């Protein structure tokens, strides 16, 4: 009834064999077990029925197995096309419950990374970005400094999804302060850590252009 | 007519046996769940059998 699945994230290069688990809670009736294949921004696609059957049109690389709390959806070697995200649905009983899903992505060589504004001041608030590129190992920008100083809550983060030809692209830090914090500090350090790098890029954050 | 020369069987036998296998415990429980969001599908019971 409450199917987990494991892990959150699978990281294999192309061709690879790929091993996504599904837990439940208590025994599944029947075995009553269905995977779905979903590609970001499109309708799921079933997989596997009966937690060992495959669907009509379903390449042979895709099995499941597994009976009672435990099952597994093995793909035994990746196509570019099979990075995506994988669910695990329940019907032996009611209600039908899903899983929350496995992303596969695609393992690379790690890494290739390649002030406040004025109208915003004026205009009251301000948001110093802290942005970075092309890179593989999903940790990209960590704290920032106002006059040698940490914060939370006043900051947010937003990734991107990895690249096409060469699985990489990165993440943009917004901090948020309001006109009496930006004009009050005049540095907005940064430190990143595992870009891929040797120490973190470009922290210096004089107020002014 | 040869109809005296005729076996004897037991028409709903194998009905009659289906009924037995549905009153087995869960039998009753997994049928009402497999008809939840359709009028119509195929369910494997305790004895292995696969009935519509």
């Amino acid at each position: 009834e409450i199917v987990t699945q494991s892990p959150g994230t699978l990281s294999l290069s192309p061709g690879e064999r790929a091993t996504l688990s599904c837990r439940a809670s208590q025994n599944v009736g029947s075995n009553l077990l269905a995977w779905y294949q979903q590609k970001p921004g499109q309708a799921p696609r079933l997989l596997i029925y009966g937690a060992s059957n495959r669907a009509t049109g379903i390449p042979d690389r895709f099995s499941g197995s597994g009976s009672g709390t435990d099952f597994t959806l093995t793909i035994s070697r990746l196509e570019p096309e099979d990075f995506v995200v994988y669910h695990c649905q329940q019907y032996g009983s009611s209600p039908r419950t899903f899983g929350q899903g496995t992303k596969v992505e695609i393992r690379r060589t790690v890494a290739a990374p390649s002030p406040p504004s004025d109208e915003q001041l004026k205009s009251g608030t301000a948001s110093v970005v802290c942005l970075l590129n092309n890179f593989y190992p999903r940790e990209a920008k960590v704290q920032w400094k106002v006059d040698n100083a940490l914060q939370s809550g006043n900051s947010q983060e937003s990734v991107t999804e990895q690249d096409s030809k060469d699985s990489t692209y990165s993440l943009s830090s917004t901090l948020t302060l309001s006109k009496a914090d930006y004009e009050k500090h005049k540095v907005y350090a940064c430190e990143v850590t595992h870009q891929g790098l040797s120490s973190p890029v470009t922290k210096s954050f004089n107020r002014g252009e | 007519f040869l109809g005296f020369l005729l076996g004897v069987g037991s028409a709903i036998a194998s009905g009659v046996a289906v009924c037995k296998v549905l009153h087995l415990e869960g039998e009753v429980n997994k049928i009402k769940s497999a008809l939840l969001s359709t009028n119509k599908a195929v369910v494997s019971l305790s004895n292995g059998v696969s009935v519509l």
